[PDB]
């Protein structure tokens, strides 16, 4: 079985995390955000996955190939000249789709987060015999979104209507797909967006047919704090043993087994701390996400916020309200931060008072 | 009645007009000039080079000189725009500045740029402005 | 003959024109900031440079290497681990600086312009026979510098009361005696060594040229100027002339410009860059490969590497561009620091930063 991945750009709109590394090499909640459905394309048997990215993958080769082994999975790169709309990456990837047997394929992008039940999709697509199956999820704001007007009954579409200002749905696509070898052909060799041309080509045939979970559309540095609440949230159902505990430890938080605390602290709710970091006494963290081998120095309060690797927080530092740093960022000690969005490679020694971008 | 609407979409010492463009037979044009969308111009007007006039209304006997911008702007009576200068906008029908609105007879120099202000009759300019109203 | 030049970091204060090349890679008036005083030290017939550096030199040892052969001068790197104050950086290269001969070296700072006569500067160390020569020029504020009172004699920073005008100018000329009086801790040169033979009264010159410590992206467009000023006197023909050209411009041979343009007073382009027609650049410098397109208005700017600036936009205020950034057609942008690999459709009708 094959598999297929949107990845897109570098990441333009994620900076300054995605100045050095691209999009998918940048750790949520630990692990890159690549890893968390590659892992769940294991859960399904999948060997080969390939990437439909739009840069030159020579940076990344390096971290590609050290998942190869660690997890038993083919991964190889697709580079286009330019972006082909939403469905023309597809086109250029079906040589390493094709595997002979004819089975249907995943297409998944690399904005959106969720619990991922692709086994249980399978029988739902060997049960009816579709063609081509979507994932899709409720939203409270159909109108912001591409509403999908379905059947209650069985789970078929029949248009696209977007924007619409009268209620026809709140259902919405979610980003993974499951697809049969037989829609490859379909496709022209001009860029299609698979949203508004490609898609709309099956709904009419009828030939084609809800996420229990959460989601999330990551296209903002932001989004990691709110889409990291949803993700732990998930855990304590999933798995609660995954999450650490102690009389220190408030709401859902996610420690790594290098990742070492002072005593005194009070962590919490959904933190997330990377590996090889360094946390010292008497530190309050809230709402925030430690990236690896950066060190919080003591006495040290950071709620809601963002730290990018190999940092440095003074001691009695106050970080708050979306401060995003970037990689080996030096901030002093009893410097305050109100929304500084810092450039990689900076020592802090003044207060960012209010929302800034330093460079 | 398209034809009373200027349509010239080429350079056959017409300029390169981007439809919805009234122009009057009086004016002076120049091919290399790109007279975009939603552009009025009135009689007896000299059209420079190279100009690009979008969302904007022009009035009788106005001046534009070398390399002229005009965007989302109301060029009054006789008023000379001095070369490379710009007069733009930002279009917001709701902003009192979002469209600049300039008097009768005023001299935009050379370079001197007008970003959302109103300009009085009879002025002349020798320094940018912005965000402001000017007697 | 050697020489020693005190680069520092990276260039964090120039960013985002130092995001990928370092500091001294920054071509300022075509040529790379470097290049500036590298020739002029093969003006005195120095044969190698050191660079007291504090990032990796892996970064630039393609550039420093193909500089070796076409200056005919030896160019290497010394790497510390920590900024050892002024002074520190210095202790280390004492090993390439001491050929035998006991000559004086040269000691120059990356982030100074000037117009360099260092020729009749060994004469004016070999006819009274001092030991340290520093060069100095006057500023009209010398509260916020620090003043030199001359032989020098004493320092005093930010003086409330006049006690001189005088400040140093970041060049140096010392004899090998000197690289002994400095110890093993970062010591500031302008703080702890000048003092130390300055009460020695073993040292003694005035700079007949312009002075600009370039420390942000801003001071290239003022600085151009004193540097195209200064090119009017030495050679007049070095910038170019006609009927187009207005005041001082230095343009480059590979760079083509179209007709109907207007450049000037004071810009500099690039080779390997193409300029359309209808343009009017004034106060603003142009680098290597970036094309403007026809009808745009761009003063007092600066414009990155293998950039594109659409047509009608505007451009002014001290606008910053990084290395490949394309501005749409009929974009104005009123002071918009904007990072690299960035693609402008909307107007920065104020002062911004863009990523």
């Amino acid at each position: 079985m094959k598999a297929l991945i949107l990845v897109g750009g570098f990441g333009t709109r994620l900076r300054p995390l995605t100045l050095s590394f691209p999009k998918p090499l940048v750790d949520f909640a630990n692990k890159p955000m690549i890893l968390h459905q590659i892992e769940a394309l294991k859960a399904v048997g999948v060997d080969e996955v390939v990437l439909a990215i739009n840069y030159q993958p020579e940076v990344m080769l390096n971290f590609l190939k050290d998942f190869e082994t660690k997890l038993e999975i083919k991964i190889t790169c697709s580079q286009e000249t330019e972006p082909l709309g939403t469905a023309g990456p597809l086109a250029l990837a079906r040589d390493k789709l094709l595997d002979g047997s004819g089975e249907p394929f995943f297409v998944l992008n690399s904005d959106v987060i969720s619990e991922y039940p692709l086994k249980e999709m399978l029988e739902f697509h060997k049960s009816h015999g579709g063609e081509a199956s979507i994932m899709v999820t409720k939203v409270d704001e159909p109108s912001k979104y591409g509403v999908v007007v379905m059947e209650e009954s069985t789970g078929r579409v029949e248009k696209f209507v977007e924007k619409p200002k009268l209620y026809v749905g709140n259902k919405i696509n979610a980003g993974i797909y499951l697809l049969n070898p037989s829609v490859l052909d379909k496709i022209e060799l001009r860029p299609t967006s698979i949203e508004k041309e490609t898609f709309p080509k099956i709904a009419a045939a009828q030939g084609l047919y809800v996420l229990p979970g959460f989601w999330m559309d990551i296209g903002q540095p932001r989004d990691y704090i709110t889409g990291l609440r949803l993700y732990l949230d998930s855990l304590r159902k999933k798995s609660p043993a995954k999450l650490t505990s102690g009389p220190h430890i408030v709401g859902n938080v996610l420690v790594d087994e290098t990742a070492t605390i002072g005593e005194g602290c009070l962590i919490g709710p959904d933190v997330a701390i990377g590996p090889g970091c360094i946390v010292e006494s008497g530190v309050r963290l809230s709402r925030c996400t430690v990236m690896r081998g950066v060190r919080i120095k003591k006495h040290a309060c950071i709620s809601s916020s963002i730290i990018g690797w190999h940092s440095t927080v003074g001691q009695w530092a106050r970080i708050e309200n979306m401060t995003i740093l970037g990689e080996d960022v030096h901030v002093s000690d009893e410097i305050y931060s109100n929304g500084g969005v810092v450039l990689p490679h900076k020592e802090i020694k003044s207060n960012i008072l209010k929302p800034e971008i330093v460079m | 009645s398209p034809h009373i609407l200027a349509s010239g979409d080429g350079t056959n010492r017409k300029p390169t007009i981007i439809g919805d463009v009234y122009i009057h037979p009086s004016v002076k044009l120049h091919p290399t000039a790109k007279i975009g969308p939603n552009v009025s111009i009135s009689a007896n007007v000299r059209v420079g080079p190279g100009v690009r006039l979008i969302s904007c209304i022009i009035l009788d006997d106005v001046e534009i000189k070398e390399n002229a911008v005009v965007i989302n702007s109301i060029i009054g009576w006789k008023s000379s725009i001095g070369r490379w200068s710009r007069v733009q906008a930002s279009g917001d029908y709701n902003d009192r500045l979002g469209i600049t609105i300039l008097g009768e007879a005023v001299t935009v120099e050379d370079e001197v740029a007008v970003i959302g202000s109103i300009v009085l009759q009879n002025k002349t300019l020798n320094v940018s402005v912005q965000d402001d109203i000017i007697l």
